[PDB]
C-alpha cells in the first residue's frame, strides 16, 4: 500500500496473510469471512502465462498479525489450507475478470480479538453504500513504492499499512485503460484534481477493500485488490473484484460443500 | 463479408448459431461433456437459448458475449468473435443490479430476522458470521479508530 | 462504401474483384500491382474464429470490372490463382494487424486501357504524402448503408463506387478504439465536426486507398482496407493496413519467387 | 510478484528471459525448429539478443512486445507477457518511419535513374512497373477525373 499510513494494533481482525512455505514468500493477502473459510484473489494462486500455480502443499496461510514479519508469539495463527477455489471463468488470458479464489482453512481457527470475520455484502447495504464518492479502506504489506534502486527489500512496509481510498465513477473508471474493465469490478482511487494521493500497489492483491456501514456499524467487504497499471501514477486508478456481485458464487461453493 | 449473417444483437445473448472457434482460433467443447459439465457444475446459467452440441453460447449472460469452453482448468474457457451489433454497456457502478442470494432458496417475501441475517447455514460456513464487521477492540469495544471519521464524512457528503 | 458517389467507366483500371467461384458470390477487392500479381487485405482468405480458409482453387479473379454483376463481355478478366501468400504475423487473433495478402494469378494478364497497374509508394514520396489532412480515395462494391432490414440485397451498389477520405492523426486514431492499433495500420475518416461522411464499409477490404502524387502525378498505394466498427459512425475511424511498411515483405515474397 | 525479476525496457527488445508461454497461456515452439523456421524466413529478424531456444524473445523488434509461435500457419503466434515498464510509443501516422527497400541490394547511394524507379526486377514481379499509376483514360489522355481536383486542394490545404 502506496502513500498509506500504519495500521493500527488491532484494526482490520479479517486481514489475513497468504504466504508460501518453501521458500518462505509472501505472496497476497485476503480475508476471513467466517471460522474456516478465507477469501482471496485468484490471481494469487495461478496465472498461467507466468508459470504460477501453487497447489494446497505449497502454501500455508496466517491470521491475526502486524509486522509482516516477526513471529508475534502470542497473536497470531499460522495455519495450513485445504481446499483452494478458483471461479471457472476466472478469465486469466484477458483481463482477470472473476480474480476471486476462496481457500479453506484445515481446522476451524479460533476467533480472537484479533482474529474476526468480515462481513459478505447483501443487496440492500449494497446499493447505499455503492456511490462514486464515498470512501473505503485497502490494507495489506504490499509494497511501499512501486520501485526501488536494488533489492525489493527496502520497499517493504515493516508494520500492517492502512489508506483510505474513494469509489469513482464507472466511466472514468473505464477510461483509464485498454484493458477490458468488466461488469463485475470497480475502480477507485483519487481524481487528478483532487489532491490526495494514495492506492493499492503490487503484493496487495487479495487484501480486502472493506466499508464502514453506517447503519449497523460493521464493517463489510465490497471488493477485493486485483489488478493496477503501476502505483499512484497520476492517471490510472487501482481496481479491485466486485464481491458483491461474485456473491452468488460463494454461496453456491460453501454450502455444496458436503451439508 | 458481405453475404454474411445478419447483427448479432442483445450481446450475443439470444444467440442460436453454430460457430464453434474461439476468438485466440481454438475449438471448443461439448457443452455437456466430462470437462465443461463439471465448470458449469457452480456457476448460475440461464435457458433463453439450448446449449446445442458445442456451439459458442452465451449461458450466463456474460455481457461481453458467447463463448466455448477451451479444456478442463478454471479460465480454460475464451470468448467468440460472433459480430455484435453495438458496444456493451456502460453501467455507472451500482448501475448493474446482481440480485444476490437468496436464503438458499430462491426468492425471499417472508424474509425476517433480529438484526443482522446470515446466508450461509452455519453448519458449513463455519462461525462468526452473526457477528461479523465488529471488530472486538473497537465495535464491541465502543472505541472509534483514527481515521474511521474520514470514511465517515464521505457517505453522507461534502458539498 | 457508404456516402461515396458511382466511379466514371475508367477511373481506377486496377480494381480488383475477388470473388469464390462457388457458391457464387462477392468476397472482396484488391488490387493490381502488375501484369501478374495483386494485393490484398488478408482476412478476405484467412480468418479460423470465423471459418474463413479459402484456398486458390476456391477463388477467381476479375480485372477490368465495373458492375458489381453483368458480364462485362467487352471489358472485363476472371482468371484463375496460383499463390495467396498471407504475412507469416499476420495477427487474426487479436487486432489484424499486417492485414496483407499477395495473390498471384495464374498467367499473366493482359494489359489495357481498363485494365492498369497502381505503384506502391517510395520512402520519399511517402515521407511527403502520408500527413493529416490531404486525402485518398478508397473503391469498392462493398455495402453502402451499414445495414438493411431484410436481405443485405438492398444495400449493395450497383455499380463500382469511390469516396475520397482524408488522413487523420494517429492519436486521434488510437482515441477512437479499443482495438490496439499497430505501427503499420492508418486510418482515414473525416472528424464530428468537419461535416462530410463517407467510408469504406464491409465488404470493401482489399480495394486500395490511393492518392496522387504532386510531383510526376501518377497513382500510389498507400494502404488496404482492413477493419472498422459499424459503418460511417460520427467519432471512429476507418483503419487501413499500411502499405508502405510493409513494402520491404513483399520485396522478399516476389523476388524469391524464381528468378 | 513483488520480489520478482526487474523492469522490461524498450518493450522487450533486449529481454534475454525463459519464459516459455503466450498470453493465451499456451506453449511455445523453437525458433530453429521447422515450423519456426519456416515463418519467420521472409520477415526481418535483427539480432539485438539470441534466439535463445523457444524463450519469448522481439526478434523483430515488434513493439508491441516479444512473443512465441504456437504453430507452424500464418498468425499462429502470441505475444508473451512479459510485463514490460512504461506505455508503448504511439508514432504520429508517419513518425514510425520504416527504412523500406534498397535495390534488392543493401544500401542505395549509388542510385539514379529516369524519374521513377522500377524496386521489382521485372523478372519475377513482372510486366507494368515503369507506367503504373498512369490512366489510360485519363492523365495518358491529359484528360482530369471528377474530383482529382477536390484530391488536389488537400495538398495545397485551406489553411
Ligand atoms: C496480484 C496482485 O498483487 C496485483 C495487484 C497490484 C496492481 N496494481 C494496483 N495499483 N492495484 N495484481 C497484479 O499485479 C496483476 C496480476 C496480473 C498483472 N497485474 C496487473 O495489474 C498488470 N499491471 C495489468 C494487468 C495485466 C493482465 C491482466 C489484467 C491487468
Ligand atoms: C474484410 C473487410 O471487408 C472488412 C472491412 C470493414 C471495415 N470497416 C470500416 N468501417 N472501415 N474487415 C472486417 O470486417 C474486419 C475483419 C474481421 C472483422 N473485422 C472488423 O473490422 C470487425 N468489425 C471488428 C474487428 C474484429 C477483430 C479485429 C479487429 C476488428
Ligand atoms: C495446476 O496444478 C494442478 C496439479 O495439481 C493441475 O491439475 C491437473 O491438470 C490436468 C490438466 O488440466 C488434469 O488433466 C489433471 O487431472 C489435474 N490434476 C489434478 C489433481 O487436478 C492443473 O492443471 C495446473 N494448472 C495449470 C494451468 O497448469
Ligand atoms: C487452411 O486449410 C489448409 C489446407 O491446405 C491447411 O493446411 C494444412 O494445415 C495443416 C495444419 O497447420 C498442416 O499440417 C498441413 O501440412 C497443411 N496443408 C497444406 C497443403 O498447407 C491450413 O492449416 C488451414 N489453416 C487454418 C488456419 O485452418
Amino acid at each position: 500500500i502506496v502513500e498509506g499510513q500504519d495500521a493500527e494494533v488491532g484494526l482490520s481482525p479479517w486481514q489475513v496473510m497468504l504466504f508460501r512455505k518453501s521458500p518462505q514468500e509472501l505472496l497476497c493477502g485476503a480475508s476471513l469471512i467466517s471460522d474456516r473459510w478465507v477469501l482471496t484473489a485468484a490471481h494469487c494462486l495461478l496465472y498461467p502465462p507466468w508459470d504460477k500455480n501453487f497447489t494446497v502443499d505449497d502454501l500455508l496461510v496466517r491470521i491475526g498479525k502486524h509486522s509482516r514479519t516477526r513471529y508475534e508469539r502470542k497473536v497470531e495463527k499460522i495455519s495450513m489450507l485445504d481446499k483452494i477455489y478458483i471461479h471457472p471463468r476466472y478469465n486469466w488470458k484477458e483481463n482477470l475478470d472473476r480474480d476471486i479464489a476462496l481457500l479453506k482453512l484445515k481446522r476451524p481457527i479460533e476467533l480472537s480479538d484479533y482474529i474476526h470475520p468480515v462481513c459478505l455484502p447483501d443487496k440492500q447495504t449494497a446499493a447505499k453504500l455503492l456511490h462514486a464518492g464515498f470512501k473505503g479502506r485497502v490494507t495489506g504489506w504490499g509494497n511501499r513504492r512501486e520501485t526501488w534502486t536494488t533489492s525489493v527489500a527496502e520497499v517493504q512496509p515493516s508494520v500492517l499499512q492502512v489508506v483510505n481510498l474513494p469509489l469513482v465513477e464507472r466511466p472514468v473508471c473505464k477510461a483509464s485503460t485498454r484493458i477490458r474493465i468488466t461488469d463485475n469490478m470497480f475502480c477507485a482511487g483519487y481524481k487528478p484534481g483532487e489532491g490526495k494521493r494514495g492506492d493499492a500497489c503490487e503484493g496487495d492483491s487479495g487484501g480486502p477493500f472493506v466499508m464502514k456501514s453506517p447503519y449497523n456499524n460493521r464493517w463489510y467487504q465490497m471488493g477485493i485488490v486485483s489488478w493496477g497499471e503501476g502505483c499512484d501514477r497520476d492517471g490510472k486508478y487501482g481496481f479491485y473484484t466486485h464481491v458483491f456481485r461474485l456473491k452468488k458464487w460463494i454461496q453456491k461453493v460453501i454450502d455444496r460443500l458436503g451439508s | 463479408s458481405p453475404l454474411l449473417e445478419t447483427c448479432v444483437p442483445d450481446r450475443g445473448r439470444e444467440y442460436r448459431g453454430r460457430l464453434a472457434v474461439t476468438t485466440h482460433g481454438s475449438r471448443c467443447l461439448a457443452w455437456s461433456s466430462e470437462q465443461a459439465k463439471a465448470l458449469s457444475k457452480d456457476q448460475d446459467f440461464n435457458p433463453a437459448v439450448p446449449l446445442a452440441e458445442n456451439f459458442c453460447r452465451n449461458p450466463d449472460g456474460d455481457e461481453e458475449g458467447a463463448w466455448c469452453y477451451v479444456a478442463d482448468q478454471p479460465g480454460d474457457f475464451e470468448y467468440c468473435d460472433l459480430n455484435y451489433c453495438e458496444e456493451p454497456v456502460d453501467g455507472d457502478l451500482g448501475d448493474r443490479l446482481g440480485e444476490d442470494p437468496d436464503p438458499d432458496a430462491a426468492i425471499e417475501g417472508r424474509t425476517s430476522e433480529d438484526h443482522f441475517q446470515p446466508f450461509f447455514n452455519e453448519k458449513t460456513f463455519g462461525a462468526g458470521e452473526a457477528d461479523c464487521g465488529l471488530r472486538p477492540l473497537f465495535e464491541k469495544k465502543q472505541v472509534q479508530d483514527q481515521t474511521e471519521k474520514e470514511l465517515f464524512e464521505s457517505y453522507i457528503e461534502g458539498r
